[PDB]
C-alpha cells in the first residue's frame, strides 16, 4: 500500500552500489525481492529473499548481489559489486504475498558509466 | 458417476475461455486435506501457469497451486503461501501431492515420491465448505475473471484429494499406482463439466 | 509382396538420383493415420535432410517429416508445420512415430519410446487418396524435381503406417517389437521400386 | 511476398541495438527468425521465435539477444547488448512456413567499433 | 519407557525456547563411547546449527557435535575438536554414527554408512555421569543459556547411544535397520520431557 | 586472549600481499584461518588451516591465497597474487577451538587501486 | 600350427627391428574379406601407430589400419581409405572388427561391439593373393623399410580373418567370445615367426 | 606434385584474415587440411575438411576458423576471426591420400600485432 | 606365527618414530616377485608418502613403492623406477598388486583390480635375500635415517608377497577375497614387532 | 652431478620465453622436469618428461608450455607463451632418479613486465 526507494545510478564500471526500500508494513510473511528491467527484454527478477531462512538468487548474475533481508524495519539492500555495463537499466523492488497480489514498486533507475 | 481411468485432459492451446469445472458433496468445514496429482506441460521456460485453484465466496483462492517463473511451485491455503524452491527444471511427466492441517499448521511437498521439508503456515485457518473447483485457468472470483497468462496448456490427470493427513506411506502407495478410497474428490468416480477447448485422451504419461 | 524383416535400406553417398518408391492400396481419402520407421546416419551437424517424403497431385508435400539445422525436427500436414525442439545431437539409431487425426488435430512425436507434447494443427484438413511415396530425397513436385542438399546418406528401415490413432501402449509394444498389422504400408509385406546407388543389407542397428 | 526493416550499424563495442522488421501478412502460424551471415563462412540462424510459446536460440550466441515477438503486428526485436567485434556482418530476417518455402529476407549489416 | 519406532521429532520454525530433553540411567564415568542418529534439514547454506549437545556441571560442552558454514561436521569431546571436512551439501536424509575411547583417542566419523579417517583426540580423558541432554539447540550452561543462531529447524529422530566401541559391522547393520540394545539412550524404550514448539510425526524419511 | 597483525593495504590491481598474524598461544590443537569481511554482505571465511595437514579454502576465491601455517609461532600467511578489485574490505584472522570460543581477531584492511 | 587362447603379443619399447610375422595359406584373389582384432596401448597422446599392415609386391599397403593423431582410425585398401573419428580417447582394452566387399564397396567399422556408418570405397579393387602380414610395424615394401615413429608399444591378439562378409550378428558372437572358424588367419591355429623383442604373455585384457 | 598458397600476416589482433590454397589436382578422395606450426613446440593440426561431409577441427581453437572445402578448384579457406596474439607462426596446408603419402605444403607466415 | 584376518594396523598421527618390522624366512635370491596390499589415507594433497620400503645391506631401495606429489605411484625395483600416472585422487579405500621378473623385466600395476600397461626395467638385476622390511616410514638404511616428510599417517593392512609372477586370474581371486598361500610375507599367519605409537584395529575398509 | 641453465626473465605480458639446461649425463632413465617458486607458497613442480614416451603437466598451468625432451644432449625446453604477471618467481629443473636422490638444480628467475 506504500513504498519508498533509495538509491543512486550513475556508477562507474566494476565499483558497488547500495540501494535500500522501505515501506509501511512488516515483513513477517512477506517475501521481498529486486527485479531487473534492461532496454528492451522485459522485466525480470534479479533476487529476492524468502520468508523463511532463504535466498533466491536469479541465474544470469549468480554471485552478484546480496538480499540484505531487513528486519522489525523495511530495508532492502544489494551490495552491489563487479558493477559492467551490462547492469544498465531499471531495478523495481516489491513484496508480493500471494499470487496476483504483489503491490509493483516504482523501481530506480542505474547507469554504468563507460 | 463415471470413470476415467487411464484418461487425462488435454488443453491444446493457451486461451481463457477452456476449462473444467469439478463438484464434490462436501458439507462440512474442512480442518484438514491432502491432494495429489499428475500433470505434464513445458511452460515453465516462458511463464507462470497455475495448477490448482479452489474458490469460495469470500477469498478467491482458498487453496492454489501455482508455478512461478525461475521460482518454483507456490502453494497457498489462503492469505498466506510456502515458496518451494525448485533448482533446474526438465521436461518429462510431474507427480505432486500436499498435505496440511489446521491443528499443526504443517505441510509437506510430495514430489516423484521424494519429500522436501516440513513448513508452518496459518495455523488455525479453517476452510470453507462451497466451493467451484475450476482446473485450466486461475480464478480471481467464484469461477470467472480469468486472465489468459495463466492459462496452462498441456495436459493433466490423476486427481485425487482426501479430507485427512495421510501417512508418510501411502503416498508411496499412490506413487506406485495402488487402489485407495478418495473421500471429497475421487479420480475412479467423479463428476465433471468442461467448456471449450479442451479433450479427453488416454494418458500419454506413464 | 515381399518381406524385409531384418532387412535395411543404405544409400552410400549423398545424390540426387538414387531413391526409392513405394505403393499403397490406399483408396479412400485418408483422414487420421500414424506413422513410424527406424533410421541411422550423421548428417546432422553438416546441412538438412529429408527423412520422410509423401506426394499429392495438387500440393507436393502432404506430409513430411524433415531434420533443420540446429532446430530439429519438422512434421508438416500440408501448408502448415510443427517445430519440434531437440537440444543436444548423438550418433546412433533412431526411432520415430506420429500420429495425427482430423477431428482434432491433435499430432504426438514419439521418440525412442518417449513422448514429448500434444500440439495443434490444420484441424478439419483431409488427405488424398493417390501419391507417389518416395524415400531417398524430398520432391518439390510428383516424384520429380528434387535437390542435392536434401538428399540423405546413411540408412533406414522399419518403415510402417497405419490409418488410425494408436494407443499409446501399441507405441510400446511397437518399440519393444512385436507382431502388429499395419493397414497401408507393412513392412513384413512390401512393394517397392528402386533407382540409382541404393543396396539392401541387414539391419545393423539392434 | 513482402519484407521490410530498420536498423543501423556503426556500433561501438559493447553497446545495444535494436533492430526491427516488418512485412505484409500475420505472424499466426508462421515462425519468423534472424539468421546470421559474417564475412566468409555461410547464412547462420541466430536465433527465431516458435510458432507456440517457445523461443528458439543460436547456440553460439548464449543468452546474447530477445526475439521479442510481434503480435498484431510485424516487428521483430533483438535487443543487442555487449556487442562485441565478432557481431559484424550482415543478419538477415525471415519467415518461413514449410520447407522449401521460406521467402527470404534481405537483411541489415552491422559493423563493430573497436 | 516409551516407543518411538517410525517417528520424530519436528521443529518447525527457528526459537530458542523450544527444545526436547533426554534423560539416561548412567551412573558410572563414561570412558569409551558411541552414538548414531538421523536427521534431516536445509540450514547448511544459511548458518550453522548444532545436532547434538551434552552437558555437564564443570563443562558446558562435554560431548558436542555441530555444523560449520562451509566447514561441515564438528565434534567435541571436551576443549578439543576434529574438523571433519566435506566438500559439497545436498538436500536429503543424513545418517551419522561416531565413536571414541580414552585409551586410544581414535576417532571414527562413519557418514551414510561410510568411514573417513581415524583420528586422535584428547587421550586420557575421562568423561562425566550427570547430564543433561538437550535436543534442539546448543547449550553454554546446564540447561539453558541458547542463542538463537544455533538453533534447529527441521526434523530428527533414530537417536542411540552405546557405552563400548561398535566394531565396523554392527554400524552396516544400523544403516541397514536392524534389532540392537543401546545401553545408555535406547530409541525403543526412552524417557523425555520437551518445551515450546515441537511436534511428533512420522518419520518422513525412509 | 591476544593477537596482532601486520600487513598493508594501497595495492595495485593484480599484485600480490603478504599479510601476517601472531599471537601469545601454541598453535597445536588450534585451527588458524582468516575471514573475509566486504562492504555490506557480512563477515566471511576467507580460508583457514586445519589442525593436522590439511587447509581449507573459501569457495569463492580458489587457488587465491596460501595458508603458510605457522609452526612454534604464531605468523600466518596467505601470499595474495592476482588481486582484483573486488578483494578490497577487511581481512579479519583468529584460531578458534571449540564452537562459541574463537577469541576474535581485529583485522586489518586492504584497498584495492585501480 | 600352434594354439595362442588366452595369450598375448607384448611389444615392451619402442623400436623398428622387433616384430612378428604370420603366414597364411591364400591362393586366391581376395574379393570381400572382414578381420577382427584386440588391442592395447597408450600411444594415442603422443604420435600416431600402426595397428594392422598387410604386404604385397606391387603396393606397399594392400589393407592398413593406423591411428592419426588427434584424428582417430584410418583404415585403407589401396590407394584409398576412410577417415573414421574418434572424439575422446581414453585408455582401456579396445576390440575392432572390420569388413569390406568388391562388389559394392561398403565398409563398417565395428568398434566395441557398436557400429558406425556404412561408406563406399574402391568398388572393383581385387585384393592380391601373397603378403607378408607384419605386426609391429607400418612397412612400406614387402617386409622392410620401417620407421620407428609408427612403431607400437604395448600388447595386442585375438586377431582373426575371413574371406567372406559376416552378417551383423555373428560380430555380436565374436564380441562375446564364441566359437568360430576362421578361413584365412585362425588364432586357434596359427603360424608365426617373430624377431627381436616381443614376448608371449596370458592376456592381461578380460 | 604441386602446391600454391596466398594470404598474408601482419594482422592486428582479434580481426579476420582470409588464406587460401590451390594445387593441380582434384579434391575427390583427397582430405585436405591446416595444420600449424608455432615457435619452438611443433607442426600441430589446425583443422581439416573430411574425405565426405565433415570437418574435423583442432581441439585447442574450437569454433576458431571455418574449412571452406573447395569443389572443382583448389581453394581452401580459414576464415579467421578473433585473432589473437598466439596466433602468430606458421600455417602449412596439405592434402594426404594414405598414411606416409601427404605431399607436405610450404605454409606461410602469420604475424600478431598487440 | 599369528593372524591378522580382518584386522589393520593404524598410524594416528605423523611421526618419524613409529613403525611396525616384518621378518620373512627367504633364503636364497629373490628373482621374480610380487606383492599386494590394501592401505587408506590422504596425504595425497598435501605430500608424498611412503607405501612399501624394502631394505638391504648394499642398497636402501631395493624394492619401495611410493606416491609422487601430483604425480602419482612410484615403483622402483632398485636405481631404476616406473612413473605410473594417476591423473584424478579421491577419498577411499585402495588395493594395489604388482610383479616383477629378472628374466623379462615386465612390470604390471594392478590397481582396483584393473591393469594399466606393461613397461621394462632392469632385466637381470637379482634381488638380495636379507631384508628389514619396514611399514611406516621410508628408511635411507638398514632400519633407520627416517625423515618425517614421507612418514604415513592412516591405515593399512592385507599385505602379501610372493616369489612368482601370478597369473592374470588369480589377481582377479585375491581382489574378491580368496583363499591362498603366499610363500613368503602370509597375512594369515605373519611374524612382526612394532615400535611407537601404532595400533590394531578391525578393518574400516570392506 | 653437474648442471648449467640459460634462460632469462624481464619477459613481457603475453609474450614467449625459451629457457634451457644441460648436463653432463644421459637422459636414459632419467625423468627430468621443471619446478615453480613463485613468492612466498612453495616450490611446486611446473612439468616434466616421463622417461618413455609420456609428458606430466602441472594442473594450474594446462597447455601452458612444451617439455621439448632432448635426446643425446641435455637442453630442456618450455616454449613459454602467454606470458602472464603470476608467471613471476624462480624455475627450478632438475632430473630425479629414484626417490630421496633428485640432485637439486639452480633455477632462473623471470619476472613479468606489466
Amino acid at each position: 500500500v506504500q513504498l519508498v526507494e533509495s538509491g543512486g545510478g550513475l556508477v562507474q564500471a566494476g565499483e558497488s552500489l547500495r540501494l535500500s526500500c522501505t515501506a509501511s508494513i512488516n515483513i513477517a510473511g512477506l517475501a521481498m525481492g529486486w527485479y531487473r528491467q534492461a532496454p528492451g527484454k522485459q522485466r525480470e527478477l534479479a533476487a529476492l529473499s524468502t520468508n523463511s531462512g532463504t535466498t533466491i538468487y536469479g541465474n544470469s548474475v549468480k554471485g552478484r548481489f546480496t538480499i540484505s533481508r531487513d528486519n522489525a524495519k523495511k530495508t532492502v539492500y544489494l551490495q552491489v559489486d563487479s558493477l559492467k555495463p551490462e547492469d544498465t537499466g531499471i531495478y523495481y523492488c516489491n513484496v508480493r504475498f500471494n499470487p496476483d497480489r504483489i503491490y509493483w514498486g516504482q523501481g530506480t533507475q542505474v547507469t554504468v558509466s563507460s | 458417476q463415471t470413470d476415467m481411468s487411464r484418461k487425462a485432459f488435454v488443453f491444446p492451446k493457451e486461451s481463457d475461455t477452456s476449462y473444467v469445472s469439478l463438484k464434490a458433496p462436501l458439507t462440512k468445514p474442512l480442518k484438514a486435506f491432502t491432494v495429489c496429482l499428475h500433470f505434464y506441460t513445458e511452460l515453465s521456460s516462458t511463464r507462470g501457469y497455475s495448477i490448482f485453484s479452489y474458490a469460495t465466496k469470500r477469498q478467491d483462492n482458498e487453496i492454489l497451486i501455482f508455478w512461478s517463473k525461475d521460482i518454483g511451485y507456490s502453494f497457498t491455503v489462503g492469505g498466506s503461501e510456502i515458496l518451494f524452491e525448485v533448482p533446474e527444471v526438465t521436461v518429462a511427466p510431474v507427480h505432486i501431492c500436499t498435505s496440511w492441517e489446521s491443528a499443526s499448521g504443517i505441510v509437506e511437498f510430495w514430489v516423484d515420491g521424494k519429500p522436501r521439508v516440513r513448513k508452518s503456515l496459518k495455523k488455525g485457518y479453517t476452510v470453507g465448505a462451497e466451493a467451484s473447483i475450476i482446473l485450466g485457468q486461475e480464478q480471481d472470483s467464484f469461477g470467472g475473471n480469468f486472465e489468459g497468462s495463466q492459462s496452462l496448456v498441456g495436459d493433466i490427470g490423476n486427481v485425487n484429494m482426501w479430507d485427512f493427513v495421510l501417512s508418510p506411506d501411502e503416498i508411496n502407495t499412490i506413487y506406485l499406482g495402488g487402489p485407495f478410497s478418495p473421500n471429497v474428490l475421487n479420480w475412479r468416480a467423479l463428476k465433471y463439466e468442461v467448456q471449450g477447448e479442451v479433450f479427453t485422451k488416454p494418458q500419454l504419461w506413464p
